[PDB]
């Protein structure tokens, strides 16, 4: 069974760091691009960027490209994402989710996603 | 960058043929975006359903569709289920970077 499992809640104070986590297991990870997304009530999904887990290779949405640090390590099947200098703006509920990387175009499994608040 | 738009709202009564759009800032929706949809469940429950324009996730029911109308793409429930009740986003990619629309929230009265 597929399984992309996130790490817990973060409440942090602004100019903070935090490295959220989403361990996958149940497929061959190396195979599936993971995407990371933003959602913010009022703002949908908002799409941060993604990495191939073969080399670590990343687009971002340039919004993000300041603010987002994505990585993976391939002997744990994990993906990471730091988030850099916090605000406010920054609170939402963050999601992974894979997509293949070998020609179909859907996502299928996400993440139960993290609460980021960044406060005070 | 671009703007994707979707209906922010849509009710339908269960059992009716539903069809959802996802719209352009740039122009016509085509299938070189490769347009997906994902449905948003309660308790914040996210699952594909279609990629690259009309292509269904294995174990996605039958009853969701995805193509093109017009210069939108959209994703069509035919025969809509209590359970179908949901925010439904949209996705394209331009320049090898995804942007989602801002979803929308369908009620099914029954």
């Amino acid at each position: 069974e597929v399984q992309l499992q996130q790490s817990g809640a973060e409440l942090v104070k602004p100019g903070a760091s935090v490295k959220l986590s989403c361990k996958a297991s149940g497929y061959t990870f190396t195979s599936y691009w993971m995407h990371w997304v933003k959602q913010r009530p009022g703002r949908g999904l908002e799409w941060i960027g993604r990495i191939d887990p073969n080399g670590g290779g990343t687009k971002y949405n340039e919004k993000f490209k300041s603010k987002a640090t994505l990585t993976v390590d391939k002997p744990s099947s994990t993906a990471y994402m730091q988030l850099s200098s916090l605000t406010s703006e920054d609170s939402a509920v963050y999601y992974c989710a894979r997509m293949w990387y070998y020609g179909t175009y859907y996502f299928d499994y996400w993440g139960q996603g993290t609460t980021l608040t960044v406060s005070s | 960058q671009a703007v994707v738009t979707q209906e922010s709202a849509l009710t339908t009564s269960p059992g009716e043929t539903v069809t959802l759009t996802c719209r352009s800032s740039t122009g016509a929706v085509t299938t070189s975006n490769y347009a997906n949809w994902v449905q948003e469940k309660p308790d914040h429950l996210f699952t594909g359903l279609i990629g690259g324009t009309n292509n269904r996730a294995p174990g996605v029911p039958a009853r969701f569709s995805g193509s093109l109308i017009g210069n939108k793409a959209a994703l069509t429930i035919t025969g809509a289920q209590t359970e179908d009740e949901a925010i439904y986003f949209c996705a394209l990619w331009y320049s090898n970077h995804l942007v989602f629309g801002g979803g929308t929230k369908l009620t099914v009265l029954g």
